[PDB]
């Protein structure tokens, strides 16, 4: 019962709005995965975890972000956090509820190097507390770069005129993200998982440019291997008359 | 068409609709749509086909039956050429759409596989 | 009295009223001629492929549990109309039908002629799939039974349930006409297309089933014809297929 | 500089100016409607049967003698058109005729392209009466000779006489073109229906030959094509066929 592709006649209607920027890039994608723990199992996982805000890591999203040279838009930020006992002898307690701080963190900003930092009571660092069971907690990020718009592809240096790193530069930080939970302890440890969705808003796009042919090999680079321009058939010509 | 300024030579262009088929020989190409692109008037032929509109249901294809059409050139005579001038040549295809074209149901491509 | 109809040709005659039923209210006509922007264009038959197509009578015994015929596959071997069918992919019609009983005024007897849309019928042997030619041959009269089927590769022929599962005399929310021998002999049904999208393919969908039922059995005395025949005439109007040309 | 040409399908291309040559000053054209009485009622293709049908290219090389095709015979089994001959018994139409030389600028010579109507043959061996295919096939393109035939069931084809008796210099009070490669390299030719009936049976009688005969022999140098296809294009118009139906 499958599968055929068909050409079923349609009626002059002419939709195009799917296929407006604001349609193609505004969609609630999955950016990061951060994973923090109740107590201190090891260096990976710890009181706390950090993610800077990039848009590079996320294949689906990038390739969808990279047709165009300069984008512009707003950020909305929303977090799914669950939280899961650690495999213990005894699960039995008494908890509260568990209070999660999330921290953005702007480009001038001071970051924390450990739990207990003095960064997490910075003012100007904007943080979100939500309690579990309660609906999920959202941010809003405006256009933050200090140029006019962001730059997927930067042909130049950043350092003295052609030294330094190739393709990198600062007209696109965006800030970083900084989760722990604000509670002291538990009575057994509870590991927490925080899905960050991002949702680009008010989306706007210059000087577009060709679909990526080869798949990605590193999140900060351009670098590939070659590959076919397309795939391969047997004959240029037709048979079966 | 990108040979030499002094090749000349026809070539027919058979279009084949969306129901059948692939045809056979030169003869049963002139008998359906064709155009007769003549290689010593113009250098380019463009052609706009219409009935192009295939809906699926799957993500990815393996490898999911479909009845568009074709597009077949065929040997009207040959290339005739002066001496010095190569007897080989190239044609380009070029390929969009026209301002009518409505897509809808956006999903992710399969073009990607991290 | 009666009157002549041509269309092309040849000519059928027909009575001065014969109650013609439309399908639902409304006659079949074409897409309004709002065909721009050359993506989808239309292409008429010739103007036209509009003639009147009589098939085979049958003969309406006093046995006879009924037939049916499933359009337009019924017109496939039929002249233009059926080359137009191989020959374009997508294609849309109406229809007016005929059916004519040629009876005495000493048979007796009473006829359902319904017009089903998507006529979805049953298996027989039901787990199992059934063949395409023991749905609808070329032009032939596929017949009901009296009995169940137990066909391990057909339909499910019992009349009294007209092989979609339902209840035979709730057969009238469809286009119909009664042909009652005591009264009527003939039936006009006008059936317009009727579909979910503007064209299909004609090979593999059959739009419309139509059904001739007796509901009152056929009766007479053994000194009178005992096969009695009913013919059924089809014209195909506002035909219209997808163009098969370029730009 | 250039003009695309779409009649149905598919387009031809040729130039602005290009020399169209219509017959003799009069464009074909229909029977005037006065179809009274419906005794002799006529009928179009549809319309129209008005497409270009392209034959398959000759190669006219340093030794060729010329090629000739009778018409209607070469558009038999051509489309519409050639199904047309065999549904209607009479039949008459007009023609446009494209023979392009695709040529370079190192290639010289000079063709003559004629269209006689009546082009009587005789025969090769004379008290003979010559095969029917060896005057016209069903598409292909009859060739001349340089030297005169003995074929016993065949025309003559020595090209000087040009099949008639006659002096070949003599063509030119036919409609006709000269193709100088130095000059030119097309020929646009428009024959009407030319007959003393207004309509004959199409399989039965050639209303007129199609020649191409070079007067200057096509000369190279060795390091160039040796072949220089000529294509010749052609497309029926006004064509008009007796009626089919009653009354």
């Amino acid at each position: 019962p499958s599968d055929t592709m068909q050409t079923r006649h349609v009626i002059n209607y002419h939709t195009r709005s799917e296929s407006s920027i604001e349609n193609f890039m505004g969609r609630a994608a999955c950016v990061y995965i951060a994973q923090y723990a109740t107590e201190k199992v090891n260096d990976e996982l710890d009181r706390y975890t950090n993610w800077e805000i990039t848009t590079r890591q996320v294949a689906q999203l990038r390739r969808k972000l990279e047709m165009f040279t300069y984008m512009r838009f707003d950020l909305e930020i929303t977090f799914v956090i669950t939280s899961s006992q650690r495999t213990s002898t005894t699960y039995a307690s008494d908890s509260p509820p568990l209070t999660h701080q999330v921290m953005y963190v702007p480009p001038g900003g001071p970051i924390p190097k450990s739990y207990e930092d003095f960064a997490w009571q910075t003012s100007t660092n904007p943080s979100v507390f939500w309690t579990e069971g309660n609906a999920p907690p959202r941010m809003s990020i405006p256009f933050m770069s200090v140029g006019n718009a962001y730059c997927n592809f930067y042909d130049g240096w950043s350092h003295f005129s052609q030294s330094g790193v190739y393709g990198y530069t600062t007209l696109n930080n965006m800030g970083h993200l900084y989760f722990r939970h604000v509670n002291k302890s538990t009575a057994y440890p509870v590991n927490s998982v925080a899905r960050v969705y991002f949702k680009p808003k008010h989306v706007k796009a210059w000087v577009p440019r060709a679909p990526r042919l080869c798949p990605y090999l590193k999140a900060r680079n351009v670098n590939f291997n070659v590959q076919g321009v397309t795939e391969s058939r047997n004959k240029i010509t037709l048979d079966r008359s | 068409y990108c040979g030499a300024a002094m090749a000349t030579g026809k070539f027919l262009i058979a279009y084949s609709p969306p129901g059948a088929g692939v045809p056979g020989s030169r003869r049963d190409a002139m008998l359906g749509t064709h155009v007769i692109w003549d290689v010593g008037l113009q250098s380019s032929c463009v052609l706009c086909v219409p009935w192009i509109s295939q809906t699926n249901y799957r993500y990815v294809t393996s490898d999911a039956y479909t009845d568009a059409g074709y597009i077949t050139c065929w040997y009207q005579t040959s290339i005739v050429t002066p001496p010095d001038i190569p007897t080989t040549s190239t044609i380009l295809c070029f390929v969009s759409a026209c301002n009518d074209f409505s897509v809808r149901l956006l999903r992710d491509t399969p073009f990607i596989t991290q | 009295r009666v009157r002549s109809i041509t269309l092309g040709n040849s000519t059928i005659t027909t009575q001065e009223c014969a109650n013609v039923v439309v399908g639902y209210g409304v006659w079949p006509t074409y897409l309004s001629d709002h065909e721009a922007t050359a993506v989808d264009q239309p292409t008429q038959p010739d103007v036209a492929t509009c003639r009147f197509y009589t098939l085979e009578s049958v003969k309406w015994e006093s046995s006879s549990a009924g037939w049916w015929w499933k359009f337009p596959e019924a017109l496939s071997d039929m002249g233009l109309f059926g080359q137009n069918m191989q020959y374009h992919y997508l294609g849309r019609t109406g229809y007016t039908i005929h059916v004519q009983c040629n009876a005495s005024k000493f048979h007796q007897g009473c006829l359902l002629v319904v017009c089903v849309p998507e006529a979805e019928m049953g298996a027989a042997t039901t787990d199992h799939a059934f063949n395409h030619t023991k749905l609808s041959n070329i032009g032939q009269a596929m017949e009901f039974s009296a009995k169940k089927s137990t066909d391990q590769t057909g339909p499910q022929t019992a009349v009294h349930n007209a092989g979609m599962g339902v209840a035979v005399g709730n057969l009238t929310i469809f286009p119909h006409q009664w042909i009652n021998l005591r009264t009527n002999n003939s039936a006009t049904i006008v059936m317009p297309y009727i579909n979910s999208v503007p064209m299909d393919n004609m090979y593999r969908h059959y739009n419309f089933t139509l059904m001739v039922i007796p509901f009152a059995k056929l009766e007479h005395s053994p000194q009178a014809s005992t096969y009695v025949p009913i013919t059924v005439t089809v014209a195909p109007m506002c035909a219209e297929y997808n163009g098969l040309r370029l730009a």
